[PDB]
């Protein structure tokens, strides 16, 4: 039970660098995503409405 | 990648339960929102927007505008919160299990070999490493609880 829980420390305590970077990198991902979905939207419906 | 190892890699105590859920559910909810986006930039229809358009010179001004740079809610890595805190704890629950495991393997080695071997050459012997092993046995009763 300890070999098993000291491999298991190691494997845990270095996913938490890797949980937080990969949500950190996502959010900025996801927020240049809306942003540009965003002014494509508000372009489209603009041409509609002019056509 | 582990649903199996990643929920049973903590100990005896089910205060990382609450921890572990939020990881878990914060990780998927990140990858179902970069595919279900579309991966490209704007599409930007110009070519028939200038000529519908009532005012002159109005869809080519914000198209120009648009297709160049912008602002987004994005951040660096320079509050790296949890980097600072993953080597920290290698040194307090991985480093530190590692001598654990050293002295358990060593002294459960010894403690095999001397209850198997006789009773007045090998004895004396036998009987110290007996009570290092009983020993042992209340150490890991109290790591335990």
């Amino acid at each position: 039970d300890q070999v098993s829980n000291l491999k298991d420390v190691v494997s845990t305590t270095k996913a938490l660098f890797e949980m937080s970077k990969e949500t950190a990198a996502l959010e900025a991902e996801a927020f240049e995503l809306k942003q540009k979905v965003a002014v494509a939207s508000e372009a489209k419906s603009v041409l509609d409405s002019w056509v | 990648l582990d649903w199996t190892k990643i929920v049973s890699k903590l100990g005896l105590s089910g205060q990382t339960a609450a921890a572990l859920t939020s990881f878990k559910k914060r990780n998927d909810e990140a990858k179902r929102i970069l595919f279900e986006l579309k991966q490209q930039p704007s599409n930007v229809d110009f070519a028939f927007y200038k000529s519908t358009l009532k005012n002159t010179a109005i869809v080519d001004k914000i198209q120009s505008d648009v297709s160049k740079f912008t602002p987004s809610k994005a951040n660096l890595s320079k509050q790296l919160n949890l980097i600072e805190s993953f080597e920290a704890k290698a040194l307090e629950n991985a480093k530190e299990t590692e001598s654990v495991v050293l002295a358990e393997l060593t002294d459960l080695e010894k403690t095999l070999e001397n209850i198997e071997s006789x009773x007045x050459x090998x004895x004396x012997x036998x009987x110290x490493x007996x009570x290092x092993x009983x020993x042992x046995x209340x150490x890991x009763x109290x790591x335990x609880x």
